């Protein structure tokens, strides 16, 4: 999915 | 108080959790145990020819499959080769044992080529009319086909013809010989007298017939023979050899198992009656000074 | 008055006791399938008479049926197996890479990645040649070459395990070589599954969908990190997390090449590293479901 | 065979 | 006198990551098996139990829920 | 005067008929023939020149399986080498349009300075290139209106019986600056020129027998004997042009009939002169 | 008045020195040989009848080998006259041939067989000749072989002798002749004798059934014992004479036709004649005897 | 009595005379050639003529 | 030659 | 000709 900041 | 149990699940926890660690590891290895994919059989050898003969005379030593590059060729193209123990090496272009690959196809078909190639030459195909003129005409040296047909009684027979050639498809791939040169299966490429017309003989023989399919129709006939006997061949009104005819078990058919009527079967007319049909057949080339 | 549920709370021991005697079968297993391991499986692929370029060139030669062939895209370039889709949408698919029932692992390295890995083909029943598709990664060269020889579409299919099934296609499809570290490119989307390549998960939203978009990212194996998520932990990159070889962003919308779970649904608390690392494509199903069937062909576009 |  | 559900508390604190940790190298495990048909002659038929794990994982924070 | 006469001439008379018995014995002997026919025998020429004859010329050969001796031209070389020839031409003496006996039997004559034309019998022919195991060579020459000559060797070369009528077979070419004639030649008009110009395994034919690859007479339209197969690119056997040159114009029927090899000069060129002849292969290296 | 028979002599003594003069010239000419170019026609066979069926069109000469055994030898084919397949065996038409031979001669043969046309590169024009005894023997043995005789005066007429069966047994046999089947116009004269004479004096002039005889082999039908008598040294050549002839086609070649007693060496009929045609004091411009497979 | 000699001499001369033309002749087909020539039987008749006439 |  | 007896 995705790597949030 | 009370707890000479807790030590025991500690261990266990412990335990365990070491065991898993071990087993980790174990796993690792099985890891490395499936990374290769299964073993293909199916090999193609290094060396390379204008044809088989020439990679026979490379010293290649056994019958399987080789990429060969005739002259006029733009690209190679693979092929099976059919190497004795005399040095002679056979390019095969033709074959037929069981009835697993289905004949009936169309003019781009018979001329790419169809089935397929084994190194253990136990399957059938067709390699396309072009690479058989290539290879056929590639240079000056002439080539001899042989014709080698089996019954379904173990016996087996041939059939050779000098200057074997097939012309470009400018000329709709022509089937050319200089002449017969023997063999106990006999020249049905002469045409066979079945005895009705007196003009039997010649409109049955095939030396110098242009190649046909349903599709792509330039025999002596008013219909199309390719269309009827469902094949691609060198039709002449019709055949007297007809080696990629319908594949028939046993041999033995009749006129009221096929579609129309007619003998549609692999026949070799001066050998068998033209209600049997071949169990095997291989069609191959060589250089003609090989044979003498 | 204190040691009321205490002297129950030493349920603990069915729990311990019970994964002791699961880590006894799972040790178990492993073995059995070690020893099962000392003899390979084996295909007998014979080869198709007819040859070209692709699979398009060889339909296009009398190539009707689907099976494995063989192809030289260039008279440089050695002839090599791959398997021809000849039915689907008007066939001369050549397939790049297929997933069907985890018969083949997808965690691999770069070099395998680059060279190629897997069983192009399987033998069907009695048939004398191989007309099954196996589970492979055609290699990254052969791909690249494939996709620069001209303008060359993409179509992604994949099933679920209820039967289901959705695509996504891309008229356009590039993929750089090594020395470009394969980049990706594609465009001209069309299908049922989601534009999942170009426009990142549908269900993230701002720079979170963004950073999930593959178009243009570079390839990644988890021996070789060349992801969007710039980062010096070395245990935060993409390939590593998410299983296999791909062209992770930070990190997917997409996982085609991940980790083949079994009946679909999967959890955290089961992967390796509990992120989605399953044959994903967020787009359709979300993260957290694994496809049965995923598959991805290419073939020249139109001129 | 022959096509009479 | 009460040195004890510190150290229990905590145990059953280190089995959930114990059953965590197990029910990932189940799968692992399950998977790893699997992607060795396409490369070893045979390949061992099995299956995961993930109701079981599910349930006594489930059946843990029960417990860990007590003070 | 009296008696004196009666003696002189009385005399004379019986010196008359001396001499005149002399000049009947010096007239019993036939015009000198310059033609002779050698005394040694032999399968073929080659046979014979093993046998020690030195010189080109006419003798008796008699291969295995035939049942007469039949005369022929032998050539032989310093080198050892008997040629037997079969076929020749070198001025338009005689007339090659002949029917199918004929060319069975045979035409022309055969001199001892190989200064004639002619045709040795097909079934000559046949006995001589199958009469055994060993196999024969056939040597094409050539030779245009500018002195300048060529060659084309055809190994393993035979003709076969009339039963199959006298067809042409050999194994392959084996050279020669005059080029394969016999593979046929690519006139440009149809891509199966080359095809229906081959001479290797073809039949012969005159007018008056037809077993050509031609649905009309080559034969007969050509004017020879020939193998033909719809038709030729070698005619060695067409009509003498004198001069070389020639068009379709100056041909009866707008064909090309003259003695061509289209490998070596149009086929609007007429050879001037013509051998064809054999001679065991292990001759030739 | 009747010295005259002086001028008679200085006539002789003067016709001498014409003759020895002739006689002279012809002795220097003959130390040069005639000599003729026959190239060999490719087509042969059996005889001249096999020969023209297997193409041979042209009247010429021809190498045939009647059999296995024999070698084979040179023949002149008449290929024209009425259908051809004629095998010449004696010809006359110049007197450029000596026929006054002897047994090994005509048992042998002798002559010639043909002589070059014109410019042409080989001989199309038969030579006066005899076959030989042997070679004719064989020929009419090898099965029914008929005979034509023909001949032609010093006036262009011409006419024939056909027998459609002939017969020459072997040496050993005397060549004994045999003939039948007779038609055409120059009369019956080998099987019936001289027409003029009559009783014995015509049967003894047939020739039927004769032996041949040479000058020096009398097998002749006249039985003497006086050596001068025999008819073979009386009439020229070698023939099946019986006592003596009827016809004589190996004769002396008289030049102009008429001859006459006081000009043959013996006072006889010596001349190439055929009694029942022009009497016995004629000489044929043109005789020939040639010989064909018959029909059985 | 010399008439018995001319009845001989003379006639001898006309069958020499003949002879050699004969045997001349023969000679066409043996050497290069045969002289042309002709024989006068009839001045050797008229020369018998008046030997016969006295 | 050849029969067009 | 003949030869009379
Ligand atoms: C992108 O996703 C992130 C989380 O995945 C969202 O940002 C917050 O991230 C922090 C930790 O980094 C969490 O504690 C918050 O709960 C997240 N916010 C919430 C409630 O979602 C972010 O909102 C997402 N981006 C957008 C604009 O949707
Ligand atoms: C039989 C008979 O009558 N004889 C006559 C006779 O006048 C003549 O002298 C004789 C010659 O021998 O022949 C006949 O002409
Ligand atoms: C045969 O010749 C004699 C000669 O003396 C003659 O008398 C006779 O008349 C002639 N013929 C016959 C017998 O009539
Ligand atoms: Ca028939
Ligand atoms: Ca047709
Ligand atoms: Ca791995
Ligand atoms: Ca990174
Ligand atoms: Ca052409
Ligand atoms: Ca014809
Ligand atoms: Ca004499
Ligand atoms: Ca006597």
């Amino acid at each position: 999915g995705h790597r949030p900041y | 108080t009370h707890d000479s149990s807790i030590r025991y699940l500690q261990e266990i926890y412990n335990s365990n959790n070491q065991k898993i660690v071990n087993l980790k590891e174990k796993v690792a290895q099985l890891e490395a145990q499936c990374q290769e994919p299964c073993k293909d059989t199916v090999q193609i050898h290094d060396i390379t020819g204008k044809d088989c003969q020439d990679i026979a005379n490379k010293g290649a030593k056994q019958s399987g499959l080789y990429f060969i590059k005739p002259l006029k060729a733009n690209q190679q193209f693979l092929v099976y080769c059919e190497i004795d123990g005399s040095g002679n090496g056979w390019t095969v272009f033709q074959k037929r044992l069981d009835g697993s690959v289905d004949f009936k196809k169309n003019w781009i078909q018979y001329k790419e080529g169809f089935g397929h190639l084994s190194p253990t030459g136990t399957t059938e195909f067709w390699l396309g009319n072009e690479k058989i003129h290539l290879i056929s005409t590639q240079s000056a040296i002439p080539y001899a086909l042989r014709v080698e047909l089996e019954d379904w009684n173990g016996r087996t027979s041939t059939a050779d013809y000098a200057m074997f050639k097939v012309g470009p498809e400018a000329d709709k791939y022509r089937l050319t010989y200089a002449y017969f040169a023997g063999g106990d299966a006999g020249d049905a490429f002469d045409g066979f007298d079945f005895g009705d017309d007196p003009s039997d003989k010649f409109f049955t023989s095939h030396n110098g017939m242009q190649f046909s399919t349903w599709d792509n129709d330039n025999d002596k006939f008013e219909g199309n023979c390719a269309e009827q006997d469902g094949s691609g061949w060198w039709m002449n009104k019709c055949h007297a050899g007809h080696l990629n005819g319908v594949y028939y078990q046993g041999g033995t058919y009749s006129k009221a198992s096929t579609p129309n009527g007619y003998d549609n079967g692999i026949i070799w007319a001066t050998w068998k009656t033209r209600w049997y049909s071949m169990k095997k057949t291989t069609m191959k080339i060589i250089p003609f000074n090989r044979l003498t | 008055v204190n040691s009321n549920i205490p002297t129950n709370l030493r349920v603990l021991r069915s729990i311990l006791e019970n994964l002791r005697s699961k880590i006894q079968k799972l040790e178990s297993d492993v073995s059995a399938q070690m020893e099962y391991c000392r003899t390979p499986c084996t295909v007998s692929c014979n080869i198709p008479v007819v040859s070209g370029k692709e699979c398009e060139e060889i339909i296009r030669k009398g190539g009707e049926t689907s099976e494995m062939y063989l192809i030289q895209p260039d008279s440089s370039v050695k002839p090599y197996r791959v398997y021809c889709d000849m039915n689907t949408e008007n066939g001369g698919w050549t397939v790049i890479q297929n997933r069907q029932d985890g018969s083949v692992d997808f965690g691999r390295k770069w070099d395998p990645y680059k060279q190629g890995f897997g069983n192009v083909a399987t033998n069907t029943d009695g048939k004398n040649y191989c007309g099954l598709p196996g589970e492979y990664w055609l290699g990254n060269d052969k791909i690249s070459q494939l996709t620069r020889m001209g303008p060359t579409e993409l179509l992604i299919e994949m099933e679920d395990w209820k039967g289901d099934k959705v695509k996504a296609h891309y008229g356009g499809f590039t993929v750089q070589n090594e020395a470009n570290k394969y980049q990706i490119s594609v465009n001209k989307y069309r299908g049922t599954a989601g534009n999942a390549l170009m426009d990142g998960a549908s269900q993230l939203m701002g720079e979170n969908r963004t950073m999930t978009i593959h178009n243009g990212m570079f390839f990644s194996t988890y021996d070789r990190d060349n992801d969007g998520w710039l980062t010096s932990d070395p245990r935060k990159q993409c390939s590593k997390e998410d299983g296999g070889g791909w062209w992770y962003n930070r990190c997917h919308a997409a996982n085609p090449n991940g980790r083949y779970y079994w009946g679909g649904q999967y959890t955290w608390d089961m992967a390796k590293h509990g992120t989605d690392d399953g044959v994903v494509w967020m787009n359709w199903k979300g993260s957290w479901y694994s496809m049965r069937k995923m598959s991805m062909k290419i073939r020249p576009f139109f001129p | 065979g022959h096509r009479p | 006198v009460i040195e004890k559900v510190q150290h229990i508390q905590l145990l059953q604190k280190n089995v959930r990551a114990q059953l965590v940790d197990m029910k990932r190298l189940e799968v692992d495990i399950d998977i790893k098996i699997r992607s060795c048909r396409g490369s070893c002659s045979r390949a061992l038929a099995r299956e995961v139990d993930l109701k079981d794990y599910e349930d006594q994982q489930k059946q843990l924070e029960q417990v860990i829920a007590k003070d």
